């Protein structure tokens, strides 16, 4: 069959800048009729994909003018000039000329901006969970940037626990910041055995609480 | 050759040329009308396909295109009306001028030219040629120019929208045009193929039909039938082969059409998917170029019709080149004033141009003073009638110079000379008008007082007094209503009303009795004193009181002087005077019942043909649907390929189906025609003589019905079934599918369907013609035209060209006005239908636009409904145009059933009766009376009686028409008399076997006729149901003294003789009639005019076989030559049917009666 | 507009079968080509099926051919994907998509419905409230949480106050571990809101018909 590979997988563009994605197939994409069928789709985080260009140069209804697609032979590139923060997302190139139709993949776009520190907040295990013999302390690290940040759990002031669970949201379309959550889960007995629980974002940002119930 | 194009339109006035120019322009517009509609249609489907966007302004755009459609339609309405009307008008006026000129050109003509030319050609050539010229210069030329303009307009519109697709359709366009042309020419009313095939066979028919009585005399009713049947099977086979070829070519055309659909849609989808052209663009290009290439085919039959018109017009222009060499109306002739009775003939040599090799006249010199009654005597053959004809300027003499009172005829006026010479010919003819007009035909201004004095001079007032309508009686054709004496007397009157200067009688008292001839001759001497008179007659009673008597010998006048001068001259005249002193029924299917399988196969294929137009529509719609829906390219491509392949398979199915349907119906139709013709011919032979007596059935009914029965009955059954079945299938299933896809639109369109169907019918019927069924309208005119030929012998006394021409033009006046009116009407109808097509397109698609706007039905569904119903209606009309008419067929089939049922108790096919093993040969008539069935009022017999014994040479002497051949026909079981008793050896013929009597005896005919074979088969015809030995052939040939003329001919006993022996001479065919009768060896022998045309040395060698063979058989000879009468045993003389004298010859010679005046004619 | 809603996604055992449906409104269903597209948990899309407008032609790739089937009712305006002989490489999110003119393949997409194929068993979640200790305030704003934990399969719905709270929310994507999923969320409201009026954490796990509304308590 025919494979499509994007040249960049991830691209970091500051607001107002311009950049280009290139989608190279191995076999030349030319139908029997003569038309060439290449489409570029964009999927924003948490949304279904929307069509961007429906033939190498054309544009779907409503598409902003700053998207510009140009394609020569077997090399095809879509370039966006002065990309807005809303337009970030994942880009795919679809080819429907030969009897198997395949998508490209990749092309992550990350808008650059000023660094932000997270509004960290830690939460104590709920009564309902302690009853069932579990204790999970959660620390949210909301609205920061860049993505790379470290969280370190401290139990009773010294115990750097590592049995946590971490997850990242994707860059927010509104303010281009990140969030992420760190959940420290253990037994009700191992939790009762201590009093002070500290969350540290990494001049680290600390948050802590002192009890088993308040 | 053929005429020039320019001479064809010679009689056309400047007004008719204006008609032609405007008609050409109208046809060009009307032709450019259709491809423009297809252009609009392409654009309209392009709009409809974009109507549903992810419905706004649909109704508005469809309003615009409905206006475009309606405008094109109205323009076409105007153009169609103009184009039809102007051409029909121009052709009509020109044909009126041509008929007048033709009838007038034939009037002058030439003396004897009419005898040369055929009578049937002069009456037939006229109507056929003129009706064939009308068709060539009529609307056919207009349609040809319409087709040319349509072709050019289609190609131009196609080339303008898209050139790539039109290049391919052009690549295949020659084959499309050839196929359309060959399809149309076969389909262009191919009734001429049957007349070509039956042409041979038909001939044989008429031969029989020429002489039925002779075919009755010899046993050939059964023998001719086989000769007729064997001739028929060949035409049957040739016809079956012709039907196979026609259907093959038609089916091949259909295959080619559908293959072009498939190719165009394959390549057009390839173009649309690539973005080169849109869909409506493809539809426009394709339909325009197809319609143009298909109209090139419509152009062809008109080209053939034009050539045929030229061919038939050549002869008529030749007729107007004819010159009589006598100017009946050049007023440059010289007219005397003091016309005095005087005749001058000197060194007058003249011969007939019909037979110029023989010279009858070798000079005659005569000088006749005023009031000199000159009679000329001589045997028939010297040219008494010739001098008469050579007296009234009929012919001019080759040598000498003839004068009348000083100056010669060759410088004075012929008409003025012709009016002043009252002449009665030998056998006068009488115009079939009232008797007041007949006697009026002498001159213009005659009142009834001069009439009465004239008829009282003619002594023809008694029979005027007795009959009703004493001046209003319409005398029948050729003087059949009245008697001959009354006829010849009023003919004398008709001559006397001219009040002439020179009177010329020619056998004026042929059939007249004593007293009327006496009073006629006294009236002739009553009015002879102021005039010069020449009288020719056979009775010497009216001759002895003349001024001068003379005698012809070999064309030269020899004896001159008075009565006593020729008495002391002792010549031939002294020898003469010395010797003188409804129901209507339906049985047609049963006639073809036997051929049940063919129909079955046929019916099946017909069903499938009905299903070709709906199915097409479905496939058609879906392809356009494929480009209306929203699919990826690959789906469009593979669906489009599927549907194009379906088109190809549909074409192949149509090919096979047409082939099978045509083949089976043609096979059954030809077998039906063969069986039917055979049966009708057989029944005609079986019919009685009385059935042949009726003048409707004498020549033309029997001949016509045999060709009219074949062509029609097949249309009565096979064509009816095929057309009804195919139309019902087509229209029914198309309407049903349309009902299911949309019910409102189907009802809307059903309101309009009948107009489209009848439109197609009108179109095709325009191509075929009007068939000229105007014998009723042209009836009086044709009567006048025939009676001018009939009375051509009476034209000699008074030409009366102007009178006949006025009667004929007055006859023509009504059809001319009627025809102009009819042309207007036909233009209006043709135009209305041709426009209603485009109006229907407009209305259907506007209503459909409303429907799509409210999502009641899809665009593909309205397109399917429209295509199916419209194209089905067009095909329905087209199919109903090819079918022949049921009414003509039904009336023919009824006539035929009537013919077959007829049975006059001929009793020829039955054995029953009295069959004695033995006979003697004695005949006894008693009190036998006979009246003709066609003349029930006139008796020709008044109860004769006769006694004939063995070997009794019985002579029957009488006048011409006193029941001479009647006794022959009484014997030969032709007529059975109403009263009387005939004993054949004490055996009444009414109780015997019928064929036994016709077998035993054998006669010779009054005229010898043979059959279309050699002379061996001529004589072999005498003996039937018997192995004919050739030793009897050559023995009879020697006995008849014809052996020498047969052995002298190359391929002696295989020499092919034509019809009625028209190759060899009269004496020789009379002798071979002697030989043909001789092989019968009859116990009873009858001769009727055994020496009518024969030499004096051949009469003896004929009679020697008779004399040696008259023993043992009864012999009865009827003749005018006394040579066989002197040696006869007994002699019977007749007078109006009554036996006056009988007995031995010496007894009648002893008692001087009418037989003494009979025998003493030219002897001494 | 153009509305595509697909449904019929659940948990099925490997080698079993399942049937998905997609209802479409706002356009003529019988005039458009319809496709089914699949997205794996590795964020790589893949084409799955395509059916023409009449339903006569059907195109599958050389990876599910003979196992899957696609069908269509134009009278009810429904699109059906019948599946059979499933596999571990079919756990993915399925979209129904529409076909645009001018040769664009996917114009309108559905919402997506998830399909999991394995040998695990349905497990309801465990919703836990999250509030700062003793209702301690963070100035003019307060941040509340909620934690669902130990459920299977993935599809879970979390809202606040039936969707009245939507402004400052933070739902975090589910992390799989030990064949169990874990998900959390935060909301930030002014101090004058939460102690003043309670905030309810609405949670719904359709796989187990579980639906619980947990109020946040100081
Ligand atoms: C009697 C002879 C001369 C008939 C001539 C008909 C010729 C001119 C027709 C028949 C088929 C046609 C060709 C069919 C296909 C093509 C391919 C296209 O890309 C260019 C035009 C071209 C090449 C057409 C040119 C015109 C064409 C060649
Ligand atoms: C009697 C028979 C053999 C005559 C048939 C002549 C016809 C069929 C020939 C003459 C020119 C030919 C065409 C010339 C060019 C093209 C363009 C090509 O892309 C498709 C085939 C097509 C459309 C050809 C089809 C066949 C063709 C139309
Ligand atoms: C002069 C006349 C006979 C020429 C007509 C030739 C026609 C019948 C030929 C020329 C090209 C052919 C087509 C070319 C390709 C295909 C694709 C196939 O999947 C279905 C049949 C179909 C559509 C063929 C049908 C027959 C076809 C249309
Ligand atoms: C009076 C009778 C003959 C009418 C029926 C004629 C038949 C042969 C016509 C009527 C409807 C037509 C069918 C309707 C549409 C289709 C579907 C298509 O995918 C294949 C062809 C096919 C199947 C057509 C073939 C021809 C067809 C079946
Ligand atoms: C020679 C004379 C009788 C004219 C015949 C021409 C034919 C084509 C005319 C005469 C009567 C007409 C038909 C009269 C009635 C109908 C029923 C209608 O629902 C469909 C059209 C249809 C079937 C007409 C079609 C055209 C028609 C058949
Ligand atoms: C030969 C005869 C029957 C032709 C008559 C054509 C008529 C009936 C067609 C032509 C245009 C059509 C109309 C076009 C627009 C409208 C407006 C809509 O709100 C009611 C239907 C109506 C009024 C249609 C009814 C049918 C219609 C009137």
């Amino acid at each position: 069959d025919v494979l499509m590979t994007q040249t960049p997988v991830s691209l970091s563009v500051s607001l107002g800048d311009q950049a280009s994605i290139s989608c190279r197939s191995s076999q030349s994409i030319v139908h029997s009729t003569g038309n060439t069928y290449l489409e570029w789709y964009l999927q924003k985080p948490g949304q279904s994909p929307k069509l961007l260009i429906y033939k190498i140069s054309n544009r779907f209804s409503g598409v902003p003018d700053r998207f510009s697609g140009s394609g020569s032979g077997t090399d095809f590139t879509l370039k966006i000039s002065r990309v807005e923060a809303e337009d970030l997302g994942v880009y795919y190139c679809f080819q429907a000329s030969h009897a198997p139709r395949t998508f490209g993949g990749g092309t992550k776009l990350e808008i650059k901006r000023a660094d932000a520190a997270p509004t960290v907040s830690i939460f104590p295990p709920s009564s309902e969970q302690l009853t069932s013999g579990g204790a999970s302390v959660v620390c949210f690290l909301n609205n920061f940037y860049p993505k790379d940040i470290n969280v370190k759990w401290k139990i009773d002031g010294s115990e750097r626990q590592n049995g946590v669970l971490n997850s990242w949201t994707d860059q927010d379309s509104k303010d281009s910041t990140y969030s992420m959550s760190s959940t420290l889960t253990l037994t009700k007995d191992e939790y009762e055995r201590h009093n002070s629980y500290t969350c540290e974002a990494t001049s680290p940002i600390v948050k802590s609480f002192n009890r088993n119930e308040c | 050759p053929t005429v020039s194009v320019f001479s064809m339109f010679r009689y056309s006035n400047w007004l008719d040329k204006l008609y032609m120019v405007v008609g050409t322009l109208a046809a060009i517009i009307h032709g450019a009308g259709l491809p423009l509609m297809m252009l609009v249609f392409g654009e309209m489907t392009d709009i409809f396909a974009n109507a549903g966007n992810l419905f706004m302004n649909l109704e508005e755009d469809m309003t615009r295109y409905a206006y475009y459609y309606s405008g094109i339609g109205a323009g076409v309405l105007v153009a169609a009306y103009i184009q039809v009307s102007f051409w029909c008008l121009a052709a009509g006026r020109q044909i009126h001028k041509i008929r007048k000129q033709f009838f007038h050109a034939i009037m002058r003509q030439e003396i004897g030219w009419f005898d040369v030319h055929d009578v049937g050609e002069l009456n037939t050539r006229l109507t056929d040629d003129v009706s064939k010229i009308n068709e060539g210069i009529g609307d056919k030329i207009g349609m040809f120019f319409q087709s040319m303009a349509t072709f050019f307009t289609g190609f131009i519109v196609g080339f303008t929208r898209g050139w790539k697709l039109t290049l391919v359709i052009l690549a295949i366009s020659p084959v499309l045009g050839l196929s359309a042309a060959v399809w149309a020419k076969i389909l262009s009313s191919f009734t001429d193929k049957e007349l070509l095939a039956y042409a041979k066979a038909g001939a044989v028919a008429e031969e029989v039909l020429a002489a039925i009585r002779t075919v009755i005399a010899f046993g050939g009713q059964k023998k001719e039938l086989e000769r007729y049947n064997k001739n028929l099977e060949e035409a049957k086979r040739i016809g079956i082969k012709k039907a196979i070829t026609a259907n093959i070519s038609i089916g091949a055309a259909f295959l080619l059409i559908y293959a072009s659909y498939a190719l165009a849609f394959w390549y057009g989808t390839t173009l649309v998917l690539s973005g080169e052209y849109s869909i409506g663009q493809v539809l426009t290009v394709f339909f325009s170029v197809l319609i143009g290439a298909f109209s090139v085919g419509q152009a062809s039959p008109s080209i053939e019709a034009f050539a045929n018109a030229r061919g038939a017009a050549y002869e008529i222009f030749k007729i107007i080149d004819n010159k009589p060499s006598i100017d009946s109306y050049s007023k440059s002739g010289h007219k005397p004033d003091n016309i005095k009775g005087n005749l001058e003939f000197r060194n007058v040599h003249f011969s007939y141009p019909s037979r110029k090799e023989v010279k009858i006249l070798k000079g005659l010199n005569l000088k006749v003073q005023s009031g000199q009654t000159v009679a000329l005597v001589g045997n028939s053959g010297c040219g008494k009638s010739t001098t008469v004809q050579l007296m009234q300027r009929l012919y001019d003499p080759t040598e000498g110079m003839v004068s009348v009172d000083g100056q010669d005829i060759r410088t004075i006026n012929v008409r003025f000379l012709r009016e002043i010479i009252g002449v009665v010919s030998q056998e006068p003819v009488l115009f079939a008008t009232t008797i007041a007009e007949n006697i009026r035909y002498g001159r213009e201004n005659v009142t009834m007082d001069e009439i009465e004095k004239a008829v009282k001079e003619a002594n023809a007032y008694d029979f005027i007094m007795k009959l009703p309508h004493k001046f209003d009686t319409l005398v029948g054709e050729r003087g059949a209503q009245l008697s001959g004496g009354q006829k010849q007397r009023i003919a004398i009157a008709r001559a006397l009303v001219r009040n002439p200067k020179i009177l010329l009688l020619d056998e004026a008292t042929s059939a007249l009795d004593t007293e009327s001839e006496a009073v006629v001759q006294v009236a002739l001497d009553k009015a002879r004193k102021g005039r010069t008179t020449i009288v020719i007659a056979h009775r010497l009673s009216t001759v002895r009181n003349a001024d001068v008597i003379a005698g012809f010998d070999d064309g030269v006048i020899v004896e001159k002087g008075n009565h006593d001068e020729l008495m002391k001259e002792k010549g031939i005249y002294f020898k003469l005077v010395t010797m003188q002193t409804p129901v209507s029924f339906w049985r047609i299917m049963k006639l073809n019942l036997t051929e049940w399988p063919y129909f079955v196969v046929g019916v099946f294929c017909a069903i499938i043909n009905g299903g070709l137009q709906p199915a097409f529509a479905i496939i058609f719609s879906k392809i356009i649907g494929v480009f209306t829906r929203i699919d990826d390219p690959e789906t469009k491509r593979q669906n489009s390929n599927l549907f194009s392949l379906l088109f190809l398979a549909l074409g192949i199915i149509s090919f096979i189906t047409f082939f099978l349907q045509g083949f089976t119906f043609g096979k059954a139709g030809e077998i039906l025609t063969k069986r039917l013709r055979y049966m009708v011919f057989r029944s005609m032979l079986r019919q009685d003589v009385s059935w042949f007596d009726d003048p409707k059935n004498t020549t033309g009914a029997l001949t016509t019905r045999l060709a009219n029965d074949a062509a029609q009955v097949k249309g009565a059954i096979g064509s009816r079934l095929a057309v009804i079945t195919q139309n019902i299938a087509n229209l029914g299933t198309g309407i049903i599918i349309s009902f299911i896809y949309g019910w409102q639109l189907t009802l809307l369109l059903l309101a309009i369907v009948p107009i489209i169907a009848i439109a197609g019918v009108v179109e095709m019927k325009m191509l075929s013609g009007q068939a000229l069924k105007d014998k009723k309208e042209l009836e009086g005119a044709g009567k006048i035209a025939t009676e001018a030929i009939e009375n051509f012998r009476t034209v000699v006394s008074l030409t009366q060209e102007q009178k006949f021409e006025h009667m004929y033009a007055q006859s023509l006046q009504v059809p001319y006005r009627n025809s102009l009116r009819k042309a207007h009407i036909f233009g209006i109808t043709f135009s209305f239908t041709q426009a209603m097509m485009y109006f229907s397109y407009a209305g259907c698609f506007r209503f459909g636009a409303y429907l799509v706007a409210h999502k009641l039905m899809s665009f593909e569904d309205v397109l399917l409904v429209f295509s199916a119903v419209v194209f089905g209606a067009m095909a329905v009309g087209q199919v109903s145009s090819f079918a022949p008419d049921y009414a003509k067929a039904k009336i023919s089939a009824a006539h035929i059933i009537m013919i077959i049922e007829k049975t006059p108790l001929i009793d020829s096919y039955s054995t029953e009766g009295l069959m004695p093993n033995t006979l003697e040969g004695n005949v006894t008539f008693g009190e036998v009376v006979f009246n003709y069935p066609t003349r029930p009022d006139i008796p020709v017999l008044q109860g004769l009686s006769l006694e004939v014994k063995k070997g009794q040479t019985l002579a029957l002497v009488g006048s011409s028409g006193c029941g001479k051949s009647t006794v022959v026909q009484l014997l030969e079981r032709f007529y059975d008399p109403l009263a009387g008793k005939v004993l054949l050896d004490g055996k009444e013929i009414k109780r015997l076997n019928v064929q036994w009597l016709r077998a035993h005896l054998g006669i010779v005919s009054q005229e010898p006729i043979l059959f279309d074979c050699s002379i061996a088969e001529n004589i072999a015809y005498g003996d039937n149901s018997r192995v004919v030995s050739q030793e009897e052939i050559v023995r009879a040939a020697k006995e008849a003294n014809i052996h020498a003329f047969i052995e002298s001919l190359p391929n002696k006993y295989s020499t092919k003789v034509g019809d009625k022996g028209t190759q060899l001479s009269g004496g020789q065919k009379q002798r071979i009639a002697i030989a043909r009768a001789l092989v019968r060896q009859p116990h009873i022998l009858l001769l009727d005019e055994a020496t009518s045309a024969l030499d004096t040395e051949s009469e003896k060698v004929v009679q020697e076989a008779l004399d040696k063979a008259r023993e043992g058989r009864t012999c009865i000879v009827i003749a005018h030559r006394l040579s066989t009468i002197q040696n006869a045993d007994l002699i019977v003389v007749f007078q109006n049917g009554r036996v006056k004298e009988h007995g031995t010859h010496q007894q009648l010679l002893a008692q001087k009666g009418i037989y003494f005046s009979m025998v003493s004619v030219q002897a001494g | 507009e153009v509305i595509l809603v697909e449904s019929g996604g659940g948990l099925v055992k490997p080698g079993g079968s399942l049937k998905l449906s997609c209802a479409a409104s706002g356009f003529t269903f019988s005039s458009y080509t319809m496709s089914w597209v699949r997205q794996t948990p590795e964020k790589r899309l893949e084409w799955v099926a395509t059916i023409s407008s009449g339903g006569g032609n059907t195109y599958y790739p050389d990876s599910v051919k003979g196992r899957f089937t696609i069908s269509r009712d134009n009278a009810k305006n429904n699109l059906y994907l019948q599946m059979s002989s499933l596999r571990s490489e079919d756990t993915a999110l399925y979209y129904c998509a529409r076909y645009y003119r001018y040769e664009a393949w996917f114009a309108s997409w559905g919402q997506g419905t998830l399909v999991t194929v394995s040998a695990a068993k349905t497990t309801a979640p465990s919703v836990y409230p999250l509030a700062p200790v003793c209702g301690d305030t963070t100035g003019s704003s307060v941040t509340l949480g909620c934690l669902v934990k130990g459920y299977f399969p993935e599809p879970v719905t979390l809202t606040w106050n039936s969707g009245s709270l939507s402004s400052g929310v933070h739902t975090f994507p589910a992390v799989l571990q030990s064949d169990l999923y874990t998900l959390s969320s935060s909301v930030t409201v002014t101090s004058s809101t939460w102690p003043s009026q309670s905030i309810t954490c609405n949670v719904a796990h359709p796989a187990s018909s579980t639906k619980v509304d947990k109020k946040i308590e100081p």
